[PDB]
């Protein structure tokens, strides 16, 4: 995350780690949606152009985290994998359209002070906050500058959080050459906006959430997907739309129980 | 138990009636 | 693509 800022403790409580086993190295970051199952980006299990193609063993999560660095004792959790979906309709080939995955836990993890799940938005509260303007939050692990690896195969001691307001579409699309498709939405300040922010290298997969007024429950909007560089003026961040593929969602879960 | 009945009210926060330092900033973007 |  650039420009953001220490998270408070059990601020984030369904924030998700996902690690490779052999060598141990933080991959992506993830969402708890319930005690079994894990919300990601697409990409970070599966892109050809970086031989990256992930199978279940080769990963783990931890949740409950809140340093980078330091085993919390009876705070954090380790979870194994069982089965990891990808969306089928899931485009890498070009813009990472449909850039979203679901890992199933082998194991139900015990939810706590500091593991909690968030909130799938309904249409209500998709279309009551989706809007140009409304801010949202991100969450995550990441780089706190754009480096050179950046888009190509220093670091917090405690997870960052930034706000980010979500932008009008047309200004996404002017912003950037690639396609953009409505299964995606884009976030961050403008230029003359004076405020900064945005995630960086390994804060993908993250959540973008956004918290209801209605019934005060933190709905997650977005998955932290692409972006052109770190932070950037003029380029903003890329989100996986999570409600326009909630249809997914619901029915790979449903056929192996939430 | 499973999630969804209490998902996204956080045990440090919601459920203790407490708000974190920058959630403030969402609710005002979402009003102003 | 293009994921950071
Ligand atoms: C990904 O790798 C698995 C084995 O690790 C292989 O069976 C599968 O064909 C690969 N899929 C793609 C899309 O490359
Ligand atoms: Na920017």
């Amino acid at each position: 995350i650039v420009e953001g800022s220490d998270a408070e403790i059990g601020m984030s409580p369904w924030q998700v780690m996902l690690f490779r086993k052999s060598p141990q190295e933080l991959l992506c970051g993830a969402s708890l949606i319930s005690d079994r199952w894990v919300l990601t980006a697409a990409h970070c299990l599966l892109y050809p152009p970086w031989d990256k193609n992930f199978t279940e063993n080769d990963l783990l999560v931890r949740i409950g985290k809140h340093s980078r660095t330091r085993y919390e004792r009876n705070i954090e959790k380790i979870s194994m994998l069982e089965k990891i979906y990808i969306h089928p309709r899931y485009n890498w080939r070009e813009n990472l359209d449909r850039d979203i995955a679901l890992m199933k836990l082998k194991k139900p993890v015990a939810f706590s002070d500091y593991i909690h799940p968030v909130c799938l938005p309904d249409r209500e509260t998709a279309a009551s906050l989706l809007q140009a303007g409304y801010k949202g939050r991100v969450t995550g692990w990441g780089n706190l500058k754009e480096t050179w690896t950046a888009n190509v195969g220093g670091q917090p001691s405690v997870l960052q959080v930034v706000n980010l307001p979500i932008v009008e579409r047309p200004v996404c699309k002017d912003s950037t050459r690639i396609r953009i498709t409505d299964n995606m939405f884009c976030a961050g300040y403008k230029p003359d906006e004076g405020k900064r922010g945005d995630a960086c290298e390994g804060d993908s997969g993250g959540p973008f959430v956004m918290k209801s007024p209605f019934n005060n429950r933190w709905y997650q909007m977005g998955i932290v997907s692409w972006g052109e560089g770190c932070d950037r003026d003029g380029k903003y961040g890329f989100y996986t739309h999570v409600f326009r593929l909630k249809k997914w969602i619901q029915k790979v879960i449903d056929q192996f129980g939430e | 138990g499973s999630g969804e009945a209490d998902c996204g009210l956080r045990p440090l926060f919601e459920k203790k009636s407490l708000e974190d330092k920058t959630e403030r900033e969402l609710l005002e973007s979402y009003i102003d | 693509a293009k994921p950071r």
